[PDB]
Formats: structure tokens, C-alpha cells, sequence
RNA sequence: GAAACUGCGAAUGGCUCAUUAAAUCAGUUAUGGUUCCUUUGGUCGCUCGCUCCUCUCCUACUUGGAUAACUGUGGUAAUUCUAGAGCUAAUACAUGCCGACGGCGCUGACUCCCUUUGUGUGGGAUGCGUGCAUUUAUCAGAUCAAAACCAACCCGGUCAGCGGCGGCGGCUUUGGUGACUCUAGAUAACCUCGGGCCGAUCGCAGCCCUCCGUGGCGGCGACGACCCAUUCGAACGUCUGCCCUAUCAACUUUCGAUGGUAGUCGCCGUGCCUACCAUGGUGACCACGGGUGACGGGGAAUCAGGGUUCGAUUCCGGAGAGGGAGCCUGAGAAACGGCUACCACAUCCAAGGAAGGCAGCAGGCGCGCAAAUUACCCACUCCCGACCCGGGGAGGUAGUGACG
RNA sequence: GUUGGAUCUUGAGGGCCCGCCCCUCGGCGCCCCCUCGAUGUGUCCCGCGGGGCCCGAAGCGUUUACUUUGAAAAAAUUAGAGUGUUCAAAGCAGGCCCGAGCCGCCUGGAUACCGCAGCUAGGAAUAAUGGAAUAGGACCGCGGUUCUAUUUUGUUGGUUUU
């Protein structure tokens, strides 16, 4: 049996990106239903007490959203465990600070500060663009926000600057060639670069080479590949441990040579 | 019973159905006009190439 | 309980397979309708994943659309006189989809001679005397010309209708379970389809 | 091709019927109604036959409503047996490593052979493509029938 | 604010590996074959006026009537047993309203003008169809290169028409997928009845009245409802992989074995089931049959390398909760801390009856070579709920502990 | 069942290395369009940006296995990096500066592994595989005959071609 999905996650079975312990704790955090999937979530409580540890004890966690000082996208949450995923904006009203969450290409969530001016907005790549239920048109973003009456000369893998303060799309950015994107998942995890090209395939999968800033070259699946925006523009700055990618000798050389040099 | 919260609750109703009504027709409206003003950059490039399919037929 | 699975019977090999756990709710898999003829119900049923399903327990009323004139009328049925499926069926008076039905003439021939304002022919003694001819006749003082110059080649209708007019009825064929959709809802034949099944109806009585 | 008229039941295509209209008599085809075919994608076209067909086959992705997503393979037709169906043998290579040689491996698979296929005969070889289980045994469809060297009768005269 | 009704959890959790040999399961694929509460994002006035019953269908300043808890009387040897009387709520239950003063097609009493009429331009009261969903039917879903003439008739340069048209030209209008009769549009209706939907709900507070209590409106959040996407999934489908056995060599359907066709049925594909019709399908590349302290994987132990051996057992999937069979609730269960029957077991009995399932946590009996507290706690870690607040043998904590 | 003979072509630069020989793109070119310089619905340098056709190049000729590069590829385990658990089994930590208003600074929790099969891509040796024999394949090589689809002569119908 199995007469229904289960409501537990254990810990040492939870996704490793999101930098919990081994075997000192017997059960994660899991995140709830919501707008993106589980795999590639951050549930609320990790961000807010394991990385910038407000709270030690869960006890306290429950007391602290309830205060509901934590906007995320805007809007007013007080979920302990909010599915946020990818350049979702988590907004504290209490001291004014913006964070958003971007993959390190060491493929940890970045704790990444960003002004009140990029938190007005975040790029989403469209999902699918749906002719709807009695002729009329939407986008659907990544994030499972469905946006009516949307510009109409959009096609597929374009980005949307979706505001939220107000909802709605607030221009676009065209999907063409050598645009910025953020490769995301497998083994070229947090990986920022250009396109390059798009080999296309009939039939299932398609895959994108990119070409990285270093200038390492590599391939992907489309699925892999998110936009970011525009082509040498981007619209958030990088992340910690370069956000491109780095040798295992040359973050040696970071980690030794900053620590005990700081204070 | 009815009583001046539940007045008040029956006003909030209709308000709300009010505002969602003129919201729809409002979002129309602006769309028109730009499906409308980008015909004529757009849609006009038609007449470009209908003209040129009998250029090329030429030769 | 009443079941529905891949994982019991033979093989391709000539083996025979070993169960896969113990019955459970999904497989289940209701007994039948047997909806016939007689005075309408249909009952509402909570079905697997919500949802409701209908349930027909007779039906004797159907809406029947007449697909060369693109109108559906609500009509009566009244037997089934061919059924492919199974002959029992016919017998039996058992509705199912593709019954070969019997719904009447009049409401189909009234819409055509009305909106078309000229009739086909005379269907019959007792429908001619008492209108039709005020069809023919026209209610238009006045919009007479406008009519002949609108209808061209009417006064008339194809061949195969004009054929089961006289009959009394009209041959009709359901295109819906009238046990799921509670509907037995179809399109009167025509052409072809109408000539083969009257040579079923010959060849299998006798 | 083959009559729809051959079984007890008359068959259509979908959004395919008989309007006669106001003139006189048919349809009542002249070819059973308009025949409708369409393409499958994925390096395939239509052949003559669907076109030619009326066929009461349906499991045809020319003419059928079937899909056919995933997987293509190929095989060689072992056996031919009855209507509509046929049995293609599948040859693989099953990988050992433990011994440094490793050993052919085959199964059997019955396939739906459609009737938009034919002048076919044991031997050939042929291009079946996934599709939703058709029937019990039978998840694949032939949709090319290929002729092909290494088979000859290309060695001509006439 | 005890209680009680209402809504939600109770399918999860925990436990154990008996069962099962391409079955389970792993990895790789699919759903264009389908269902999905919730969350997150859109979708929230209307009958487009029955050519306004909806200005008369005038209950909108809001309709109808019954159960608990409660009060009282009680029955039963024994029951988480339960009767009867007297009340009486709703975000429970069944209804139904205020509203387009500027909806929409042909039939059409017809009426006006120019070639009488004929033929053509026009616009029209009287009717009926004008939200979506369901079910049916048809159309639609434009999509590729040039000429000379003739028949119909748009304009422009002329006039052999006389731009009423004959002689020369001319602008020439649809969303996706590799792929669907996909999406979307047009027409004609259909009904679901107690038995599609479109709010008769509440809590916080802030308004204004050609003016005084009414009717209108602005913010915050609660819950319900409809539709689509989403999330957690589910059920089936691809490919490739498993132990020993020939003192198991032919096997599969008369109670379908394989296939065609059509239907019943199912959340949905499918011999799932059934009619009719074919005679298939599979094997020496080990099928079929038999065996199995045979759950599967990630993983574990030893080996120069090669290999050999292990996997119930801290995590993931599947499976079962004494054995069988059936079912209810719910989005999800064929559920033993749900139910119902039988069968094997056990219990109470006043003999009429009645209630039950530690392969949950401790503990006991039996078994054995073999394995611990009848303890303490929700503070941690997380889960559930109407919720910070509560509950948790989930889980933490100690005790037992020369596995190591 | 296993195993199997022989036999087919790819000179420069720098002190090996590189491309070659016995049409969806890019583009030598040809023709088209906004045109790029002779020009400012538009040429004669050109397809350069979108095209068509079509060479060095390339699907080229007929298939592969193999091998090679990518993706997809649970966490724990495990190898193993960073880390001073007093050593260590292990754990994923930590280390500094400030009197305690410095209302503080900062490094991490690498990387590696995937029975198979499948997916992508480079190679063409090896092992199989490819064809023209009473002729066949190539290049609008061309004709007489017949058909059907739609562009176009405004639109729509008929006839006749292309």
C-alpha cells in the first residue's frame, strides 16, 4: 500500500542544493503545493533561518511569518514553507531589504541582495502561450502566472518582465540569438552565458549549445536552458563564486586566501 | 436579519462584480488599439511581398 | 469488485500470469444500463475522480439533427429496427450506440416546407388537406418574388428524404451511448449509409 | 480499396458526410465520400494508398485518429500469418562485460500491419513506430515498409 | 466560553517483507488514452431584453422549514448500544430576487426611390433564437506560377456599357504542435428533473447624501461556488536488465488463446467484456511447466587485477496489515487504532444477545542458538487542524546494550 | 549454433599542423527583392540580410556495430577536496576583529562514479553491409500522347494552353 500521496519528507533524501545536514535532523522542511515544482525549491524557513538565521528554534519560525512582515512577489505570505524557486523575490518590509534567489555556479542558492528598483520586476520565460477559451490569448509563465491579453507578436521562450505591484506584463524581451541565459539543473548547474546556436530536432528533446563568458562550450536540453533577458544586458547582477563557472584548484585558492584575512 | 453590515456586505458585492466588469473592457479596449496601430507597420509588409512573387515569376 | 486489469489472463507465450496485488477501487467497473424504451429517468452517479456520469434507465426521446439541412429537432423514438452489434439487441429493444432508429417524419418536413416556402410533394392524403396548400398559397402579399428568386431548385428536396416522407418515419442512427451520456442523440441517414442499412434490414429478416 | 459495405456496419470519417442538398439523389459517393488523408511527420509521407483507400481500418495513422509518439524501430517481418496483423522479429545486442564477448538477443512483437501497406510479403523490412496499445499484444503500427539492398530482385532485365 | 453542528485531517504516519520470476522493481521513455482536493496565477453583475416574464416573475431593506447540543421522560444481564417527547441555529439543508435605459439573425404585416411592375438599391414593426457548460449535427480551420477570349458585375483612363455594364487593366484579407477531424469561429438546437453553473455568507473598519435613513461606494480578509492552468500525484503504455531446473520439450481458447470489426463498460487506452468474423500467438536465442527463507533498487563484505558473495534490516519504490470476498465516505482508500458477510481464531453473556484484530509503541505468551523500558516528553526535528497557541509510541529523551 | 580467404585513391605557413587530391545553412556564382559601392517599389560588382537554383564544402554514395564528445544521469553510502570533532570513530562545520556601540568582516558544506538500452556528436581503421548481366544509373539531354492540382488575365463561371 500507498493509498495516497504522501504529506512527510525525510531529510537525507531532500534535494542536496539546498544545503541542509546529513543525519542530525530526521525530517525537511518539504515545500507546500504551489507554483513551482519541489525538486527545485527553497522552502521559506531554509532561507530565513539556516542562512540568515533568524530564528533557532521552529517554534519561532511559525511566530515570525505570522507577524507578516515577509512580502514574496509582492504579495502578502505567511506560508513557513513557501515553495519560492527561481528569481522569486522575497521582500522584508520590516528593514527594506531585497533578496533574490539565483544559482551559484557551485550550485548553492545565493543569498543575493538587490535594490528596491530590481525587486519592482523579475524576468519570466514563458511556459506556453495558450489561445484561450473564447478566442482570447494569454501567456503562461514558468511560475504558473497566466497573463491575459498579452502583446501580440510573442512567440515561444521569450522573456516578460512581470511586475508586481500591479501584476501584468511591463514590456518583453524578445527571444532571438545570443541572449543572456542562466543554464539551470544537470551538470551545468548556475552557468551564465550567451546561446550560440539552437540545433533543433523533430521529435522530442531539443538541444542548445552554449557558450559561456569563459569561453568553455557546452550543450544542454532547451528544458535546461532558462532566459534571463537580453544579450550582454543583464538586468541582475552576478552571484558569489563567479556564477560561470570555476576550477576546483582556483576556489581552493579563494578559500585559503580570504579566510583569516577578513576582521 | 438584514442590518446596516449586511447592507454594507450586499454593496461590497456588487461593487466588486462593478469593478471586474470595467476592468475587462478597459484591458480590451487599450489591446485593440495596439493589435489596431501595429497593422500598419506590420501587416502592410503583405502587399511588399504579393507584389515581388511576380517580379521573381518574371525570370 | 467487478473488474478490469492487465496484469490476470494468458500470455503471448501460452503462459499465464500470477496477480499483481488485491483488487482496489479503480479497477471497479459497473454493470450496464440496459437503458430501452419506455417513459424517461436518468439518474446522476458520483464516478471515480468526481465527476458525474449519467445513467439511463429508459429513454424514449432523442434529438435528431438532419445533416444535409444542418437543423436538430427533438423527436420521438420509437423502436429500434437494426442494430449491428448484436441482433438481440433489436429484439430486446435495447438502446446502444448505433441503433438504427425510427423518428418521426412531421417536424422535419414541417421546417422544410415552411422556411423554404414551397413543399416537397405531398407526403400523404391527410397532411395535404388541411395545410401545405397554405404553405404553397404563401403569406406573403407582397415578398412573393423575393421567395422565387431566393429558392432555386426547391420546391423539391433530394431523392432518399423524399423516399422516407412517405414511409412515415425516417431512418435515423445514434451517434452517442445512450447509457453514459444519458443522451441518444444521432443523424438521420441518408445516401449511401440509408441504402446499405435497408439491405441489412432485408437480408438478415426472412 | 477495399468496401466498408463488406462487414454489417457502414463507416464514415470524422467531420467527413453526405450533405445532397437540394439537387436530386447523392451523395451517395462516388468513392464512398471525399477521402481524407494526412500527414504523420518524423522523415514519413502519405503513400498512394491512403489516398486510393476507403478503408474500415482506423489504426492507420493516414486516415486513423491513432497518434504516434516515441520510439521508432525497425525489424524484419519473421512471420506474415493473417489479415491485418504481422510478427516482426527484433534483433538487439545485449551487453555483457563480465565475459569479453557479448551475445545477439532477439523477441518476437506482433504488429498491426495496416491495409495502407501492401504488396508486402516475409522477409522485408520494416519501420514501426510507438503508438498507444491498439490491442492486447499489438503497441505499434507499421508506418513505412521499406524495400532495400542486400534483398535484390534489382538485378533486372525487364 | 465547556459543549454541539459545520468544514478539514483520519488514504498520510508508523510497521513488516509473507506474497509475487518480466510479475514486483530499476533505469530510460509516454499520456495526442486520462483523473486530480489543495496551493499559486487568471476566471466572479445579465436572463447578452423569451425583438424584458427578470418595469408586471413586485421577497431584495433577504424566502422556506428541521435536528443536534439543551431540557425532560426512558429502555437494555451486558454495547464508543440507543427510543420517545418539548425546543431550536447556520458558510448545514431546499429555494429564489432587485438588474440592458445603448443584445442579436433570418423568416416577415411590409414601406421609400430609380429602370412601370418585371429587375435593382434601401430599411423594417409583429414572432422566435442572442452567458457559459453539457450533448448532437454541419460548415470552418483560406495558405503554391502565367495568359487570349466569352457569360455574369466592382472601380479608374476613354466609350463600341451610355462605371445600371460590353470592350483594356487593378488592389486579392486566419492561432499551435514533429504529427490530431488540435485551438478558435459560424449556423441549428438539445437538457440534467430532488439530479449543470452564474454568492440569499461573514468579520474588520473607513464614506457621501439638492437630506436625514434611505439608497448608493472605498480598503483590509474570511469562506463557498464555476472554469482553465499549476503543484502533490495517480492508472496504464516504450525499451533494456533478474535465481535454479530437460529425471520439465512443445505450449496457449471452449469458461478468449492471438487478431479484425462494432458495441457494452471503465477516471481514461485495451479481448476490459461481448456479439460476429478470422486462425492466430509462442518456443532449442530454453519458451511452456516446476522449484524458491524470490520483495526490488541505491547500496554492503572480500578479491593483485579478473572476480565471488550479500541486500527483511536508518533511504527510495512496490506489496500486505488473522485469511478471503464485497462496500461506504472522499479529489485520493477496496482502509482492520472504518464497515459488512463468511472462514479460521479469541472475548463477554443473566443465554435473548453483544462487541474484536499489536507484520503500531511498550509488554506478555509461544518459538528458538538469538534480540531491550509494561519508563519520561511534545522542548527539539517535522506533520496535521479552524491553528503561533492544540494533539502526536511520528519523533525526541533516558534505561537495557563487550553486535561492532 | 558458433566460426570463416584475398581485393575498392586523400602543395603551401611556421618550426608536427591544416582543408584537398591520381540548399533548412554557409557560400564560388547565376537570377529576385529592401538594395551595398556605378544608384538612393530601385542596377550591371552580390546573396553579403531574407530567397530560389547550385559548386570547393556538404546529406553526397548503402547500412551499422565499435570507438569518441555531450546531455539525461537520487541524497546518504563510497572514493575524495575544504574544514584543528583535544587524537579518533565521526560531524559539516568555521575563522577573525571590536571593551560589549566593530551596533561588525568573512570562507564553506568541492569534485568523481552510474547494469544496460535509448538520446546527441566526431571518426572511418577493424568486423559485417551496399550495387549494372539477356541493363542500369546519372545531367531541365528531348519529343508525341493523356491527366490532375492551383497561381494568374479585378472578381466568379466556360473554353485553350503554359
Amino acid at each position: 500500500m500507498a493509498r495516497g500521496p504522501k504529506k512527510h519528507l525525510k531529510r537525507v533524501a531532500a534535494p542536496k542544493h539546498w544545503m541542509l545536514d546529513k543525519l542530525t535532523s530526521v525530517f525537511a522542511p518539504r515545500p507546500s503545493t504551489g507554483p513551482h515544482k519541489l525538486r527545485e525549491c527553497l522552502p521559506l524557513i531554509i532561507f530565513l533561518r539556516n542562512k540568515l538565521k533568524y530564528a533557532l528554534t521552529g517554534d519561532e519560525v511559525k511566530k515570525i511569518c505570522m507577524q507578516r512582515f515577509i512580502k514574496i512577489d509582492g504579495k502578502v505570505r505567511a506560508d513557513i514553507t513557501y515553495p519560492a524557486g527561481f528569481m522569486d523575490v522575497i521582500s522584508i518590509d520590516k528593514t527594506g531589504e531585497n533578496f533574490r534567489l539565483i544559482y551559484d555556479t557551485k550550485g548553492r542558492f545565493a543569498v543575493h541582495r538587490i535594490t528596491p528598483e530590481e525587486a519592482k520586476y523579475k524576468l519570466c520565460k514563458v511556459r506556453k502561450i495558450f489561445v484561450g477559451t473564447k478566442g482570447i490569448p494569454h501567456l503562461v509563465t514558468h511560475d504558473a502566472r497566466t497573463i491575459r491579453y498579452p502583446d501580440p507578436l510573442i512567440k515561444m521562450n521569450d522573456t516578460i518582465q512581470i511586475d508586481l505591484e500591479t501584476g501584468k506584463i511591463t514590456d518583453f524581451i524578445k527571444f532571438d540569438t545570443g541572449n543572456l541565459c542562466m543554464v539551470t539543473g544537470g551538470a551545468n548547474l548556475g552557468r551564465i552565458g550567451v546561446i550560440t546556436n539552437r540545433e533543433r530536432h523533430p521529435g522530442s528533446f531539443d538541444v542548445v549549445h552554449v557558450k559561456d563568458a569563459n569561453g568553455n562550450s557546452f550543450a544542454t536540453r532547451l528544458s535546461n536552458i532558462f532566459v534571463i533577458g537580453k544579450g550582454n544586458k543583464p538586468w541582475i547582477s552576478l552571484p558569489r563564486g563567479k556564477g560561470i563557472r570555476l576550477t576546483i584548484a582556483e576556489e581552493r585558492d579563494k578559500r585559503l586566501a580570504a579566510k583569516q584575512s577578513s576582521g | 436579519l438584514v442590518t446596516p453590515r449586511v447592507l454594507q456586505h450586499k454593496r461590497r458585492r456588487i461593487a466588486l462584480k462593478k469593478q471586474r466588469t470595467k476592468k475587462n473592457k478597459e484591458e480590451a479596449a487599450e489591446y485593440a488599439k495596439l493589435l489596431a496601430k501595429r497593422m500598419k507597420e506590420a501587416k502592410e509588409k503583405r502587399q511588399e511581398q504579393i507584389a515581388k512573387r511576380r517580379r521573381l515569376s518574371s525570370l | 469488485g467487478i473488474s478490469r486489469d492487465n496484469w490476470h489472463k494468458r500470455r503471448k507465450t501460452g503462459g499465464k500470469r500470477k496477480p499483481y496485488h488485491k483488487k482496489r477501487k479503480y479497477e471497479l467497473g459497473r454493470p450496464a444500463a440496459n437503458t430501452k424504451i419506455g417513459p424517461r429517468r436518468i439518474h446522476t452517479v458520483g464516478v471515480r475522480g468526481g465527476n458525474k456520469k449519467y445513467r439511463a434507465l429508459r429513454l424514449d426521446v432523442g434529438n435528431f439533427s438532419w445533416g444535409s439541412e444542418c437543423c436538430t429537432r427533438k423527436t420521438r423514438i420509437i423502436d429500434v429496427v437494426y442494430n449491428a452489434s448484436n441482433n438481440e439487441l433489436v429484439r430486446t429493444k435495447t438502446l446502444v450506440k448505433n441503433c438504427i432508429v425510427l423518428i418521426d417524419s412531421t417536424p422535419y418536413r414541417q421546417w422544410y416546407e415552411s422556411h423554404y416556402a414551397l413543399p416537397l410533394g405531398r407526403k400523404k392524403g391527410a397532411k395535404l388537406t388541411p395545410e401545405e396548400e397554405e404553405i404553397l398559397n404563401k403569406k406573403r402579399s407582397k415578398k412573393i418574388q423575393k421567395k422565387y428568386d431566393e429558392r432555386k431548385k426547391n420546391a423539391k428536396i433530394s431523392s432518399l428524404l423524399e423516399e422516407q416522407f412517405q414511409q412515415g418515419k425516417l431512418l435515423a442512427c445514434i451517434a452517442s451511448r445512450p447509457g453514459q451520456c444519458g443522451r441518444a442523440d444521432g443523424y438521420v441517414l441518408e445516401g449511401k449509409e440509408l441504402e446499405f442499412y435497408l439491405r441489412k434490414i432485408k437480408a438478415r429478416k426472412g | 480499396m477495399a468496401d466498408i459495405q463488406t462487414e454489417r456496419a457502414y463507416q464514415k470519417q470524422p467531420t467527413i458526410f453526405q450533405n445532397k442538398k437540394r439537387v436530386l439523389l447523392g451523395e451517395t459517393g462516388k468513392e464512398k465520400l471525399p477521402r481524407y488523408y494526412k500527414n504523420i511527420g518524423l522523415g514519413f509521407k502519405t503513400p498512394k494508398e491512403a489516398i486510393e483507400g476507403t478503408y474500415i481500418d482506423k489504426k492507420c495513422p493516414f486516415t486513423g485518429n491513432v497518434s504516434i509518439r516515441g520510439r521508432i524501430l525497425s525489424g524484419v517481418v519473421t512471420k506474415m500469418k493473417m489479415q491485418r496483423t504481422i510478427v516482426i522479429r527484433r534483433d538487439y545486442l545485449h551487453y555483457i562485460r563480465k565475459y569479453n564477448r557479448f551475445e545477439k538477443r532477439h523477441k518476437n512483437m506482433s504488429v498491426h500491419l495496416s491495409p495502407c501497406f501492401r504488396d508486402v510479403q516475409i522477409g522485408d523490412i520494416v519501420t514501426v513506430g510507438e503508438c498507444r496499445p491498439l490491442s492486447k499484444t499489438v503497441r505499434f503500427n507499421v508506418l513505412k515498409v521499406t524495400k532495400a539492398a542486400g534483398t535484390k530482385k534489382q538485378f533486372q532485365k525487364f
